[PDB]
């Protein structure tokens, strides 16, 4: 029934898959050993065996072994099978070169017959949920091949992206520009929904709201799942909106290309804050159109939207909704592209959001995510270009790609499709 | 000869005129020898540090001291091309044809190194051009299996 | 006196496997120099259409370096483009048919043709070597045993590999046989892109030397023909294995082509030769003495529509580099 | 990957790999017969990048100890954890090179190469996943440069595809006689130029110059120079050794800082300066190490990196300290310096902070930079080259070895090409 398989790539997928699965198992009550004392929509993510033990439909690959031999030997150790638990010997040494041919090409077809055994088990297979950093050699050169090989296996099947956006504060490779481009320009006509997480947005949330002086990952990583499970949880839970994978193309996705929605969380309020009571609906709706609250570092003022969709979840009352969407409409200078219904799409869930034990989240009665498609997240890209531009103009670093199989001509073709995308954002609603 | 021997080899090879010149008054000795039989002369001849071979010198440093290699501060000067400090050697009574252990003589050393002058001005002090070391070769023969022309032209004449 | 590097663009017909799926003829041509990609136009100093013949090639492309070797210069023509553009079929060709063999058949005749016309008092001396680049090792065709020869300098700083079979040839025949020879010990493996893909770069090297018996006056002429491998996408070739580690090699030496002529073109003070040894070979024929001609191999598909560009740009880009070429001494101070 | 083979060539290759496994053994708290005897999970995560583990509890360093003299064996076998070596990977000659680089290239040390090779095999056979080779020689003498050189050449041949890692020391006349050391360190900077993916240029000058004019030694030896090739050795291999992100393989490492093939000497710095077994305490802030890491006075390499320009560089800090205040400071430092950081590498400074010391201090800074002011090393040496080369000097030395003149001018020109090549990119802008 309805089942969606989650394929976590590399370091950065794997750290918040572990994340995202720690709390999707406080949402639906299971334990770390599989069991739930508590059918229901979180059958579409977890598969059920006969001794009752709920098991995520889930795939976990790195080219090297370290980061998944933390899960196979850490608390969910016995929520996964190993058989969904791969690693090879050698990473991709931050080169998408190494990671699309020169060492993926070695257990892509094991990762290809994996998931294989997974959607053998589904019986409505909606399609795949993608987690990688656009950075490493893995999350980018593996993703790009993994992508190519889902759709000519899989054909219709939808496929959507959370992708971790670089940013300076964290990274660890010179060349994660490169990367970024090259994935971006290979996964694009295979993914039909991305949304993007811009490691700098994050950071910044983390030090000005929980008041972290210096995030690490997994200060990062917790805040990444409360916005993965929102978006998520529409997929989990019985709702109206984004019940489905083609629901999230049908509502988000205007043009085919321009598939990159904007995330913007509230409230994000530290577990230190004693006094401080309840944010209104209202508080929090406001809270979606400042840009401070955003999983992606771009203006929206600067910008148009073509599609809007708020998800609600806890003590949140539908008056309470119209009431802060109208006043929103009266307020900030809001503009929706000539070509769009000018409307919001309203989900509400009442399970107030989950937060885990020890973490640095307080629990609040009630929360939102607003996903938009604006063309301000065109900024994100410029950012990337401008930096690939500066080193492929010099030919920096461009010999570890040409060594590894890649020809020169693919990072002029990876750049011109980047080109013709940020020339796309501004067609877009002008 | 004790601490201030020590301390003049260091002074000697580390260009520090002054300091070799307290060093002797204090009683340093002029011929103290380092582990490889060096006396401060050979060091100052290494480094090129002419002031310090004069000083050395005018209180009464042995010319012709060898070390263990059997090498005397003009066999090293000629190496480490160091024209003025062979000058003054030579005008000090320096043996212009002593034979280390590997029979090389300062000519054998100044072909070898390619320092012409110090070979235009070793032959005018008497550098025997005839001069075999052990391996059988005189300066001219090494001049030649360097493939120095130059040099070959200049030792032809006397050679 | 000096004179730019020479560039020549040759479109060859679509081929089967391109006839066999969609496919456009893309290329649009104006006057005997110009072809137009995407409204966009490149030209070049004699563009060939897909109909143009071998000795249409010849005559216009080589023909000249055989005067120019003769008369103490030193040629280079070199074949490049993407996988099964051409190179091969431009330089090699139907090696025996009169009508259907290449660039490097058609000098090594009319070398001997212009010689029994040259004066009766002219003493000629012509040497050939034949080798490849296969793996980034310099492997000879004509010594199976020589397998990693090595690119040394001479007195003037021109690089050259250093041991390869010398054959001193006296007939056009004489250096067919070795052709045959060298051709016969040249890797070729199949892509799904071309099925007798070159997976190595041929250095054909014609070394006439002449003294004239009465001036007492020597000359020397270097003639380098060089049939590249092209670059490749995996995605096209579906290289795989052993065939894939020969693609990695062969775009690595690529790009350093590139990244020379990148260099000469904008006049940076460097230069990296230094980067494959195919481009300290080139060395000459890049910045210096040497009359340089490069045929740039095109795919007129809409499939090859980037790469075609890319070649074209490449060829553009070239085509400004401009040689120091003089007259070879063989002097003696 | 996960193994490293290391090697050590000639005398002062033996001196300061002997220094290196005694500094990282204690850091890794293993004791000279094998033993592991510390009080941290951390010290034992990684320990098989340079570790064999044994039958029991001992772990053996995966080195194998190289020289055509043996008395630097029986110095190595005799000294502190000069017991902790396998026997077997001791290959020794009994001639020596006479601090002829011909000799340990093309003669003695081409005799004793295979024996060398078939140990370096059965340890490389041995590995899970091999990350590469880790030399360690002086350029200056005929062992570790000419048979060095050699070796890498050969090890090379037969692991095309693994990381080719050297610490090379580089000649200077403050500490060493020997007439030659020009022509063996030319000959040896060619051979480096070609084969490795990472050298740390360690220069005898840089080391000579910090022992006399900042810890104020009036004649340093080579326990006092070695001291300072240690610490830096035990810093730059730091992100190797023990878990974390940044710079974790030999391949990342690379990746990071080669923008360019030939471009791949690095210009090491340390932070705080100390002399040998000398106390101490009082402990540097992170603003002092973040200062005194880029300085020209903490340079292993005697260039100033304010004459060029840089083009990547790795920070390692290490002891319990802010890392909010180390963003900062580096932060600032490449804020107010930006003319010496090219513009078109973005982001070109990586930082990584590890929680464990090196012994003696409690905070410490290791700088790994690849910086085209290391073009003054490259042409003091040439400079020196070219006055000897010039009047043909010592030359038969070299050609009665079967060596040819022209390799000694082929030599040269790939050293002022690599010259020629810094100084490109030290005057390019991103415009
Ligand atoms: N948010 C977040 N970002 C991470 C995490 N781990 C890595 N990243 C980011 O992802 C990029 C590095 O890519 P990785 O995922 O670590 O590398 P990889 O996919 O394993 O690929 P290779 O190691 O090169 O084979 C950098 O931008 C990091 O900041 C994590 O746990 N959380
Ligand atoms: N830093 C350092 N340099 C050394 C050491 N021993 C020798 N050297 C230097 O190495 C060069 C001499 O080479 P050496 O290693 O003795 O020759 P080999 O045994 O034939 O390789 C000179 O530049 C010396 O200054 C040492 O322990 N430490
Ligand atoms: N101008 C041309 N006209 C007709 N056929 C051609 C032409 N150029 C190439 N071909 C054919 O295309 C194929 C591939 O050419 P080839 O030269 O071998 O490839 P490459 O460019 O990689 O060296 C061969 O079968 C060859 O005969
Ligand atoms: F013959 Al090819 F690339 F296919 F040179
Ligand atoms: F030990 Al050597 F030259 F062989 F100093
Ligand atoms: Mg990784
Ligand atoms: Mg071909
Ligand atoms: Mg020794």
């Amino acid at each position: 029934m309805r089942e969606c398989i989650s394929i976590h790539v590399g370091q950065a997928g794997v750290q918040i898959g572990n994340a995202c699965w720690e709390l999707y198992c406080l949402e639906h009550g299971i334990q770390p050993d599989g069991q739930m004392p508590s059918d229901d929509s979180f059958n579409t993510f977890f598969s059920e065996t006969g001794a009752g033990k709920h098991v995520p439909r889930a795939v976990f690959v790195d080219l090297e072994p370290t980061v998944i031999d933390e899960v196979r030997t850490g608390t969910y150790r016995q929520l996964f099978h190993p058989e969904q638990l791969i690693t090879g010997k050698e990473d991709a040494a931050n080169n998408y070169a190494r990671g699309h041919y020169t060492i993926g090409k070695e257990i892509i077809d094991l990762v290809l017959d994996r998931i294989r055994k997974l959607a053998d088990q589904c019986t409505g297979l909606q399609g795949f949920l993608v987690f990688h950093s656009f950075g490493g050699g893995t999350g980018s050169g593996f993703t790009s091949l993994l992508m190519e090989r889902l759709s000519v296996d899989y054909g219709k099947k939808s496929k959507l992206e959370f992708s971790i956006y670089p940013a300076p504060q964290v990274s660890t490779a010179v060349v994660e520009p490169y990367n970024s481009i090259l994935t971006t320009h290979t996964t694009l006509e295979h993914s039909d929904c991305a949304f993007m997480v811009d490691n700098e947005a994050i950071y910044d949330i983390c030090r000005r709201n929980l008041d972290i002086e210096r995030p690490t990952y997994t200060n990062l990583n917790r805040l990444i799942s409360q916005i993965v499970s929102s978006i998520t949880a529409s997929l989990r839970f019985d709702g109206a909106l984004n019940v489905d994978l083609t629901e999230f193309q049908t509502n988000l996705v205007p043009y085919p290309r321009i598939h990159f929605p904007l995330a913007t969380y509230a409230p994000v309020i530290s577990a230190e804050k004693a006094y401080h009571e309840q944010l209104s609906v209202a508080e929090i709706t406001n809270a979606c159109f400042e840009p401070a609250n955003q999983m992606v570092k771009c203006d929206p003022r600067h910008g148009k939207y073509m599609a809007c969709c708020l998800l609600y979840r806890g003590d949140v009352v539908p008056k309470d909704v119209n009431a802060a969407i109208a006043t929103i409409k009266t307020k900030r200078s809001i503009q929706f592209v000539d070509w769009c219904p000018t409307g919001f799409k309203v989900g509400i869930n009442y399970q107030p959001p989950t937060v885990v034990p020890g973490g640095d989240l307080a629990k609040v009665q009630r929360a939102v995510c607003m996903l938009s498609n604006t063309t301000a997240i065109a900024e994100a890209w410029a950012r990337l270009d401008h930096k690939f531009d500066l080193m492929y103009a010099k030919r920096a670093f461009v010999h570890w790609y040409v060594g590894e199989g890649m020809e020169e001509g693919e990072f002029s073709e990876a750049r011109e499709d980047m080109a013709a995308l940020e020339k796309d954002y501004e067609e877009v609603g002008v | 000869g004790s601490d201030l021997g020590k301390k003049l080899l260091e002074a000697a090879r580390a260009g520090q005129d002054d300091e070799v010149r307290i060093l002797m008054a204090n009683g340093a000795d002029v011929n103290a020898e380092d582990d490889s039989g060096k006396t401060p002369l050979h060091l100052a001849a290494i480094k090129g540090h002419l002031e310090i071979v004069e000083v050395l010198l005018k209180h009464g440093a042995d010319v012709n001291a060898a070390d263990k290699m059997g090498d005397t501060p003009l066999h090293l000067a000629a190496l480490y091309g160091h024209l003025e400090i062979v000058e003054v050697l030579l005008k000090n009574g320096a043996d212009v044809n002593a034979t280390d252990t590997y029979g090389f003589t300062p000519l054998h050393l100044a072909a070898d190194a390619g320092h012409l002058e110090i070979v235009e001005v070793l032959l005018k002090y008497g550098a025997d051009v005839n001069a075999q070391d052990k391996f059988g070769k005189t300066a001219f023969d090494i001049s030649i299996d360097n493939g120095n022309e130059d040099l070959a032209e200049i030792l032809q004449k006397l050679n | 006196a000096e004179s730019n590097i020479k560039v020549m663009c040759r479109f060859r017909p679509l081929n089967e496997s391109e006839v066999n799926r969609g496919d456009k003829y893309i290329a649009k041509f104006q006057g005997e120099d110009t072809v137009v990609i995407a409204s966009k136009p490149y030209a070049f100093d004699r563009v060939f259409q897909s109909s143009t013949s071998q000795e249409q090639v010849y005559n216009d492309a080589a023909k000249k370096i055989v005067k120019d070797v003769l008369e103490g210069y030193n040629g280079t023509i070199f074949a490049y483009g993407q996988t099964s553009s051409g190179k091969t079929h431009t330089m090699e060709g139907k090696l025996h048919d009169p009508e259907g063999m290449g660039i490097i058949p058609r000098i090594v005749q009319d070398i001997f043709n212009y010689i029994y016309s040259m004066d009766e008092n002219l003493e000629f001396h012509i040497k050939v070597s034949y080798f490849e680049i296969y793996l980034d090792k310099i492997r000879d065709l004509l010594d199976v045993s020589k397998t990693n020869l090595s690119v040394h300098e001479d007195k003037n700083r021109v690089p050259y590999v250093k041991g390869a079979t010398e054959r001193f040839v006296s007939s056009p025949d004489e250096v067919m046989d070795t052709i045959d020879e060298g051709k016969s010990n040249r890797h070729v493996a199949v892509t799904n892109m071309n099925e007798h893909s070159s997976r190595s770069h041929s250095i054909f090297l014609i070394n006439v030397k002449q003294e004239n018996t009465q001036t007492e006056q020597k000359l020397s002429g270097k003639l380098y023909l060089v049939d590249l491998a092209g670059s490749e996408k995996v995605s096209k070739t579906g290289a795989e294995g052993a065939v894939l580690d020969e693609a990695k090699n062969i775009n690595k030496s690529l790009s350093a082509l590139g990244n020379v002529i990148s260099a000469l073109a904008e006049g940076s003070t460097y230069v990296p030769y230094r980067d494959s040894k195919m481009t300290r070979i080139l060395q000459d024929s890049l910045g210096g003495n040497a009359r340089t001609t490069i045929v740039i191999c095109c795919s007129p598909s809409s499939y090859n529509e980037s790469e075609t560009k890319s070649t074209l740009l490449f060829g553009q880009r070239a085509k400004t580099i401009k040689n120091t070429v003089s007259v070879n001494v063989e002097l003696t101070a | 990957m996960r193994e490293i083979v290391h090697i050590q060539a000639g005398q002062c290759g033996n001196q300061i790999g002997a220094k290196f496994w005694e500094v990282i053994s204690d850091e890794h708290g293993i004791d000279p017969t094998g033993s592991y005897h510390g009080d941290s999970d951390l010290q034992l995560e990684r320990i098989n990048v340079y570790y064999n583990e044994a039958t029991g509890n001992k772990y053996v360093p995966r080195a194998i100890l190289v020289d055509l003299e043996p008395g630097t064996m029986d110095s190595v076998r005799s000294g502190p954890f000069g017991q902790i070596f396998r026997p077997d990977n001791f290959v020794f000659g009994q001639s020596g090179a006479g601090n002829n680089w011909a000799k340990g290239h093309y003669t003695e040390g081409a005799e004793l190469v295979d024996s060398v090779l078939d140990v370096v095999r059965k340890e490389s056979e041995s590995c899970d996943c091999l990350q590469g080779f880790q030399l360690t020689h002086s350029l200056g003498g005929g062992t570790g440069s000419g048979m060095g050189t050699l070796l890498i050449s050969k090890i090379r041949e037969e692991y095309p595809d693994r990381i080719m890692n050297t610490f090379s020391v580089m000649p200077s006349p403050k500490v060493s006689d020997t007439v030659v050391e020009p022509y063996n360190a030319t000959l040896s900077v060619h051979q480096l130029v070609e084969n490795t993916d990472e050298t740390y240029s360690i220069d005898n000058e840089a080391l000579y110059d910090i022992c006399f004019r900042t810890l104020k030694l009036t004649t340093p030896t080579y326990g006092d120079l070695n001291h300072l090739v240690s610490a830096t050795m035990s810093g730059v291999t730091t992100c190797l050794r023990f878990p974390g992100q940044l710079n974790a393989d030999l391949r990342k490492l690379a990746v990071n800082m080669v923008p360019f093939p030939r471009l791949h000497f690095f210009m090491p710095g340390f932070a705080p300066l100390t002399s040998r077994g000398s106390q101490q305490y009082r402990a540097l802030t992170v603003p002092e190490l973040t200062q005194q890491m880029f300085d020209s006075k903490n340079m292993m390499a005697a260039c100033d990196p304010r004459h060029g320009r840089y083009l990547t560089v790795a920070a390692i800090f290490r002891g319990r300290m802010s890392m909010k205040e180390v963003d900062e400071q580096m932060l600032n430092v490449q804020n107010k310096n930006s003319s010496y950081f090219v513009e078109w590498i973005p982001n070109n400074v990586k930082t990584a902070v590890c929680d464990i010391p090196p012994r003696g201090l409690k905070m410490s800074a290791t700088f790994i930079g690849n910086s085209t002011a290391i073009q003054e090393l490259f042409k003091r040496i040439s400079e020196q080259f070219t006055a000897m080369f010039r009047r043909k000097a010592f030359l038969h030395w070299y050609t009665g070895e079967g060596m040819d003149e022209m390799e000694f001018t082929e030599a040269e020109s790939n050293m002022n090409d690599l010259v020629s090549e810094y100084q490109q990119y030290q005057d390019a802008t991103a415009d």
